[PDB]
């Protein structure tokens, strides 16, 4: 579960609150889709609504973010895109 | 565009593609020169072509044009040229190892083996389709129909060991090889007054899709569900290099 | 670690050797016939017709393919049997057998 | 769910089961006995004979004949066959039935497919024994029978000879099938497609037949002649000449054995008192007869062939003067001329101890069985035991080379079946080999 | 046919219970509690479709014929199926 | 004994023929007959000694049959190859290239005859069980002894055999045919069982009498399938007479059909009727040789040959007749009106008042027809007079240029009736442009006539000068044509929308 | 390939569009970033934006959707997940 | 000693090839093709890691015992244990 | 047969019976063929046996017709009275 940040507009202080979020959510879930709902659910508490969070090996992407809410990581093999639309 | 000098005066029979032996997504395009030469180029190479020349005692009666070729999913190196003269030529470039003497007439379809690398095909004025193994080019077997010409031939390495091909006369037989060998198994007709099919050809995305080109400017499609897939057909394969080796 | 690789072979082998042999003649029953899918009719003919309309009146088909990648996209191309050497004689036509393809 | 179209699933899935759970069940010096002897439908039934097996070291097959008393209203065939196995419990596992008397029963040696016997009246019976239970009347207390054959009752033949059958073996030899030839209208191996071993028959007039077929791709009826099952036929045949250089001077056999190392060689013994060798593939190999170190006949009218299950091709036999003759292969005369203990009764049944050494068995008319360990002792019987319950009617050794075990069942004129197990005698195993060496040097 | 099998095999020791799941967990016929019934329909529903994943990953032309998975307890078999597949539970021991 | 089998098949025909030369009369009318008559005897028996020690190096009873039935032809075909031409080529030698007193008289003893003969015995005994072998399941018990029985047979006739005992082998010959027997009754029966299923398809009857040839000669096995073979025989008339009458109904080659459409028509009828003809001889003369091999010369082949070997004969007439017809027309038109300073003459433009060009040149047509002419001749196995190849040579100088100056002569005649469609300055001006180029070129035409016959590649340049511009007006085409199809396609859609709803 | 409809909070019409769309992008492109951009533009100018879209082999998600703007399917064996959010 | 044990089980008929599977899915030791040793050894790391589950799952005081796949193709077994498994295919025809 | 009681195959069967009970009364002079000729009985029970493998024949071919309606039933069961 070694964090690589691949790229980011997000400031540093919520870079880490990611990998941090991520890192918790690998730790205790083991499906997908309920690793990206516990890192969504921990933005929309601390840092308000509307986020999105894609946890994946194999996928593209193209969406529209909030000006500085956007990274999209590793931990592993797994990519993980956490983002602000809405 | 390619150029308009000797690089490729010719009228060339055919073009193939073959993957390059560099990064997998590059594929060179190949044609069947009808002088004598062997022909390769990548895509911007197309003009200023690469390569270039099979001939058996040159500066003289030979001019060794084939009418198509193909290669085996085995090796990039191995293919036969389905030479004018009617007797395929085994070529790796130029070298050549086997003249495969049981068809003797102008040759106007090739096809490799499918799996197992022993069941090489050739057909031409004979109206006869002799198939053999490169390994030792004995007669294999010859498909003994009546018919006019031949023009197209189907194989799929992804099925079992199967045969079907286009004639002459607008049939397109099918075999069954665990059940005959000259007796068609599933033919497909024309209607009453059409003039024969004059190509055949098979989506490698099998998804049984079939097409053949009738004499009008029409290609019709047949969705096919005999050949389905079997464990214990491989018995084809056997029987084969037993017959050859006897 | 050479002797605990061994070990662990040791233990397995003992489990697989019986196992194998004892299962692989077991010759247990052997009615399964599942298809997975509906028993196809005899082969049916006609399924689609792609033609250029016009050009299709005089021409006739020499040369068919498949896109490998798009399966739906059908190839021809018709042409004129004599005449080969000099004019323009005919079109590549391609068709898809995809989503909408009514015609 | 509401189709069957769908329950024909659940079906499979329970035969599936039933086949596993079968498989399942097959678990685990001096007189330790053992009884198997549930009378679900053998209330009345006289035994007749005992056959092991080779597939199922473990397995033994039983004949019963019904007297004239009905234990049950029902029309009850008097003839059938209990299947059951030595570690199984109380209970026999199948059953087989047919019309006739039936007799010269044996088994399928790759595997338990087909099930033979000849009938008394010459022809030829098989059961079908892969199949499930269904189509076959049932009873409560639940029990179900099956009987499943087309008997060469139905078309008629020669291969049937009208004559009284004496024995069957089956035929390990089919090595056919080498390719389908190119050109399909003369390709033999389709002809030969699921035949595995062909079954052998000889009558009493000196004809030998052999044949089989196998095919699976059957339904409930066929526009052919059979029964109303999946089952093969008897089209294929073959016959083999006998008794040439035996023969009123119309002469007969008695008993055939097969060799089973090439079982391509053969015996055939007769009521003369000798005993003629011979093949299938070459018959001028060794057309040779066996006989004594005696001159005149003798007619000792032998009645029991058997083989030496071991190395060196020895066969065996017995004769009504309770004598017994090791007749090597290599040799026209016998080897040990051993003349029993008992002499003054006849030979009722031989055989060879499924163990490492050649310990073989006799058994008499008066229920005493002696024992022979030849590679301990010279041709004095090692061993012997009677019975109190007396009128011994069939016996048969029974045991595996590794788990291992050895036992012997055996049956009793009144119709009880018995067996016990003395396996310290399974295998020393190192001496045995050192004094089966020592044996075959000396 | 099918009920009278299913309770002979019921009735041997060596069984510890059967489930009918038909519609991709959801069954309609059980000789076990409720609890367990959901939970091993859903198990076993996830389970044998793995195993067709995998054979069809090691050839792409052969699909499951059988599937038999072990344990201390207890051990589960399942057939392949086109619309729905039987669980059989037993004690091996 | 350096060489192989398979290689002295051919020294045979080479030793013969520099042997009879170097005897020719070159220094002296003829030398000496001592050598004359004993250095070929040394040549013949040295190929007798060589066959007889390779043979037996081939083990000929052991299991790997397959090459030693190839290595074992090889040895025959040196012994009967090296007969033969010593009988005939000797009849000619001793009469036109040395004054030998022999003449029309042979020498060798024919030892290598006897040799051969006791191959073919070998062959035919050892592919006759082969054939039973694929029956095995049909005569087990017969194969399998018999094999065992006929070995001390066949020690009679040992490796390195001579003839000095020959009636020892008789006698073994005559065993083997009698003892031999029961296998052949036995596959008899199959064989009449497995042919007479066929349902009269003179296809599968063809191929199971062709297959199993060797075994249906036997005597025993050919009178079983006696009413098999007549039944084959007359089918075999009826195939040639269809065959005659769908060549007497086509031999004209006037329809379409009749001729047959070939991707060679380019040249000429000439290439359908030869592939025609080539497919009827070799089916009526398969059937001719297949009657021969079975029937053993019955009433019904001798009706059979008489009609089939006509047909044949007028099918050779046939083939050749056209040939001959096609050499005759292109060595006369050659030396009658292509032979005459041919040249690459300019567009004859004002001849044709419509601008197009007619670029008169004999060679227009003449360098393809004659490319393909001598590849048809070639591959056929035809002899090519000089006077075509002399010509042909000439005409790959001139395709050379040939190839481009058509394209820069199209595209003149072209562009100038196809610009005129849309009446874009941008195409019409830039054209005159081209005319320009092509017309400062032209300001020399009547030298350029001139240069392919002596020196091509000056014309290449006014070639290359006039394509590089052809480039830039073919580019210009393309857009105005892109754009042509662009501008109408919205056009129509805009009439056809309803300012109202749309 | 084969379109397959799992979930939708969408008008039939714009089901049928996204597949369709999807489909056309999987013919012309390989690379998955790019079929998902060629989906989010197209629908971006035809339904408004701001949509975003995912298409891949092997992820799991956890997002929020505006109503009757939401659909999930598979064109074979890779998913595209198209929304609109913002 | 144990490579004596593993070729004398390649020798068994049915076998037809062994991979020792011991880093994660990555094997050390193999008697197969490169292809196949890569192919088996990856598949069957992810699907005993679901069938222990699977076991854990239905109760969850057990651990996996052994599992069996069958296709049409071929047939493999595996075996768990404490570090890492063995899988072994054999031919069922 | 019996299990069915088809009174079709019950009045060939009656046939077949008259076969042997009019054969029966011919004893009267053919009760010793087999001691005489016995090919006379080969024909006889062939012919008497080529009988019963007809009947044989028949019967089969009803248990199709039996089976065809059978499947018709299932068939027919399933149809909804409310639409079909």
């Amino acid at each position: 579960r070694k964090a690589v940040i691949k790229n980011a507009d997000m400031s540093e202080e919520m870079q880490q609150d990611s990998v941090e979020c991520a890192t918790q959510a690998l730790e205790k879930y083991n499906i997908e889709k309920d690793i990206a709902a516990h890192i969504k659910k921990e933005f929309d508490k601390k840092y308000n609504p509307t986020w999105h969070c894609i946890v994946g090996r194999n996928f593209g992407s193209y969406v529209t973010h909030e000006t500085k809410h956007f990274i999209y990581f590793y931990l592993g093999q797994v990519a993980i895109l956490l983002f602000k639309s809405g | 565009t390619g150029l308009t000098d000797d690089t490729h005066t010719d009228p060339v029979s055919q073009v193939v593609w073959l993957p390059e032996p560099g990064h997998s997504h590059r594929f060179q395009v190949l044609s069947v020169a009808t002088d004598g030469k062997v022909l390769l180029w990548q895509g911007i190479g197309v003009g200023q072509l690469q390569l270039t020349k099979l001939k058996k005692h040159p500066r003289g009666e030979t001019e060794v044009g084939a009418t198509a070729v193909a290669f085996s999913s085995f090796d990039p190196r191995l293919f036969i040229l389905g030479t004018e003269g009617g007797f395929p030529l085994k070529c790796s470039l130029a070298p050549a190892q086997f003249t495969f003497s049981p068809h003797g007439g102008p040759i106007y379809s090739v096809s490799c083996s499918p799996f197992h690398r022993n069941l090489f095909l050739s057909a031409g004025t004979d109206g006869h389709v002799h198939l053999y193994s490169m390994l030792q080019a004995p007669p294999l077997t010859s498909l003994q129909l009546s018919l006019k010409y031949l023009f197209a031939v189907r194989w799929s390495p992804v099925r079992p060991l199967v045969f079907a091909a286009a004639s002459g006369k607008g049939d397109v037989q099918l075999f069954d090889l665990q059940k005959s060998s000259q007796k068609p198994t599933v033919l497909i007709k024309q209607t009453q007054d059409e003039s024969p099919v004059y190509c055949l050809e098979f989506n490698s995305q099998q998804t049984q899709l079939l097409a053949a080109g009738d004499a009008q400017g029409t290609v019709k499609v047949w969705q096919l569900s005999t050949e389905f897939t079997e464990q214990g057909p491989r018995e084809a394969e056997d029987l084969d290099c037993l017959a050859a080796e006897v | 670690d050479i002797p605990r690789l061994a070990a662990f072979l040791r233990r397995v082998e003992a489990m697989v050797i019986r196992e194998l042999n004892k299962n692989w003649q077991s010759h247990a029953f052997d009615g399964f016939e599942v298809n997975w899918t509906e028993q196809q009719q005899m082969v049916s003919c006609l399924y689609t017709l792609g033609y250029p309309p016009a050009q299709a009146q005089g021409l006739h088909v020499t040369s068919i393919s498949w896109n490998s990648t798009g399966s739906v996209v059908a190839c021809a191309y018709g042409r004129l049997d004599h005449g080969d050497w000099s004019t323009l004689k005919s079109f590549v036509c391609a068709w898809n057998l995809d989503r909408r393809d009514l015609r | 769910i509401d189709t069957p179209r769908l329950c024909s699933f659940l079906r499979a899935a329970c035969q599936v089961m039933a086949v596993l759970l079968e498989e399942d069940r097959l678990a685990a010096s001096d007189s330790s006995s053992q009884l198997n002897t549930s009378l679900p439908f053998l209330q009345n039934r006289k035994v007749s004979s005992l056959h092991t097996s080779r597939v199922q070291r473990q397995m033994v097959v039983s004949v019963h004949d019904l007297p004239e008393k009905s234990f049950v209203p029902l029309l009850d065939s008097k003839y059938v066959l209990c299947v059951w196995d030595i570690w199984q419990p109380s209970g026999p596992q199948k059953v087989l039935i047919c019309e006739s008397q039936v007799t010269c029963c044996c088994l399928s040696p790759l595997k338990a497919f087909l099930l033979f016997a000849g009938t008394a009246h010459g022809s030829v019976v098989v059961w079908d024994l892969r199949e499930d239970s269904r189509l076959h009347y049932s009873v409560t207390l639940f029990w179900t029978f099956r009987t499943a054959t087309f008997s060469t009752d139905g078309i008629l033949t020669s291969v049937n000879h009208r004559s009284p059958l004496q024995a069957v073996e089956p035929i390990s030899t089919s090595v056919h099938k080498k390719q389908s030839f190119v050109l399909s209208p003369f390709s033999t191996q389709e002809e030969m497609s699921g035949l595995s071993f062909h079954i052998a028959s000889l009558d009493e007039s000196g004809v030998l037949n052999v044949w089989v077929v196998v095919e699976l791709p059957k339904a409930d009826i066929a526009g052919s002649i059979s029964d109303l099952g999946l089952m093969p036929g008897g089209r294929v045949k073959l016959v083999h000449s006998a008794l040439i250089q035996l023969g009123w001077g119309t002469t007969q056999t008695l008993n055939v054995k097969f060799l089973p190392s090439d079982p391509n060689h053969f015996i055939i013994g007769t009521d003369m008192g000798l005993i003629s060798h011979g093949t299938r593939q070459d018959l001028r190999v060794a057309p040779k007869l066996f006989k004594p170190q005696q001159h005149g006949i003798r007619p000792v009218k032998v009645n029991v062939i058997d083989f030496s299950p071991f190395g060196e091709p020895i066969f065996l036999a017995g004769c009504s003067d309770g004598s017994i003759r090791l007749h090597q292969l290599s040799s026209a005369f016998p080897l040990l001329q051993w003349d029993s203990s008992t002499d003054s009764h006849a030979v009722t049944g031989l055989q060879w101890s499924p163990t490492r050494p050649a310990v073989f068995l006799v058994q008499d008319d008066t229920s005493n069985i002696y024992i022979w360990d030849l590679l301990q002792s010279d041709l004095g019987p090692v061993a012997k035991q009677q019975v109190s319950p007396n009128r011994l009617v069939a016996m048969a050794a029974v045991g595996e080379p590794e788990g291992s075990f050895l036992a012997l069942v055996l049956a009793r004129a009144s119709g009880s079946i018995d067996i016990q197990h003395l396996k310290r005698r399974w295998a020393a195993p190192e001496v045995d080999e050192c004094n089966r060496l020592r044996l075959l040097l000396q | 046919e099918v009920e009278e099998t299913l309770k002979r095999l019921q009735s041997q020791k060596g069984v510890q219970g059967i489930i009918v799941v038909n519609t991709e967990g959801i069954p309609i016929k059980s000789t076990m509690d409720n609890p367990t019934t959901t939970q091993y329909a859903s198990l076993m529903h996830s389970f044998i479709l793995k195993a067709r994943s995998t054979v069809r990953d090691i050839d792409p032309q052969n699909d499951l014929t059988f599937l038999r998975i072990r344990s201390k307890k207890n051990e589960i078999m399942v057939a392949p199926d086109k619309d729905y597949f039987l669980i059989v539970i037993q004690n091996p021991t | 004994d350096s060489l192989s089998l398979l290689e002295v098949v051919d020294l045979v025909e080479t030793t013969q023929d520099v042997v009879d030369d170097v005897w020719r009369q070159t220094e002296h009318d003829h030398y000496p007959e001592s050598r004359m008559l004993h250095l070929l005897d040394i040549i013949g028996g040295s190929f007798g000694r060589f066959v007889q020690k390779k043979l037996g190096t081939l083990n000929l009873w052991e299991d790997p049959y397959y090459l030693v039935k190839e290595s074992l032809k090889a040895g025959i075909s040196i012994c009967e190859q090296w007969v033969i031409v010593c009988n005939h080529l000797t009849g000619q030698v001793w009469q036109r290239y040395v004054p030998h007193p022999w003449k029309n008289e042979k020498y060798f003893p024919e030892t290598l005859d006897k040799l051969g003969k006791r191959l073919e015995e070998v062959l035919a005994i050892r592919t006759i069980h082969e054939k039973f072998l694929y029956f095995l399941p049909a005569s087990e018990e017969k194969i399998i002894c018999l094999t065992r029985v006929f070995e001390p047979f066949t020690g009679l006739n040992p490796v390195q055999y001579n003839p000095y005992t020959e009636p020892l082998w008789k006698a073994a010959v005559s065993q083997y045919e009698k003892i031999i027997a029961p296998a052949e009754q036995k596959i008899a029966g199959k064989l009449k069982n497995y042919i007479s299923e066929i349902q009269d398809s003179p296809q599968q009857l063809l191929q199971a009498f062709l297959k199993y040839k060797e075994l249906v000669k036997r005597p025993t096995i050919s009178k079983e399938l006696m009413l098999e073979r007549e039944t084959l025989l007359a089918r075999l008339v009826d195939s040639i007479k269809d065959f005659r009458l769908d060549f007497e109904n086509r031999c004209r080659g006037i329809p379409g059909d009749a001729s047959g459409p070939l991707s060679g028509k380019n040249l000429s009828e000439v290439v359908n009727s030869i592939v025609w003809v080539r497919q009827l001889e070799l089916k009526v003369d398969d059937t001719i040789k297949i009657a021969e091999a079975l029937l053993s010369d019955l009433p019904g082949f001798r009706c059979f040959h008489q009609s089939a070997k006509d047909l044949l004969d007028q099918l050779k007439l046939y083939e050749q007749e056209q040939f001959d017809d096609w050499s005759r027309d292109i060595q006369s038109g050659l030396s009658d009106s292509r032979s005459g300073l041919c040249i690459e003459a300019s567009s004859r433009i004002m001849e044709l008042d419509s601008n197009d060009g007619l670029l008169k040149v004999h060679y227009s047509d003449r360098l393809v027809i004659l490319l393909r002419e001598v590849r048809q001749l070639s591959a056929l196995g035809f002899v090519i007079p000089a006077k075509i190849q002399q010509v042909a040579n000439i005409a790959q100088k001139f395709c050379k240029q040939a190839i481009i100056l058509k394209q820069v002569a199209h595209f003149y005649n072209s562009i100038d009736q196809q610009m005129i469609q849309s009446q874009r300055p941008m195409m019409l001006q830039s054209a005159l442009a081209f005319e320009q180029i092509i017309k400062n070129s032209k300001a020399g035409s009547g030298g350029k006539s001139q240069i392919t016959w002596d020196n091509p590649k000056e014309l290449e340049g006014y070639i290359q000068k006039l394509q590089n511009a052809a480039e830039r007006l073919a580019t210009e085409n393309r857009k105005l044509r892109k754009w042509h199809t662009t501008f109408c396609e919205k056009v129509v859609v805009l009439m056809n929308i309803d300012l109202l709803r749309q």
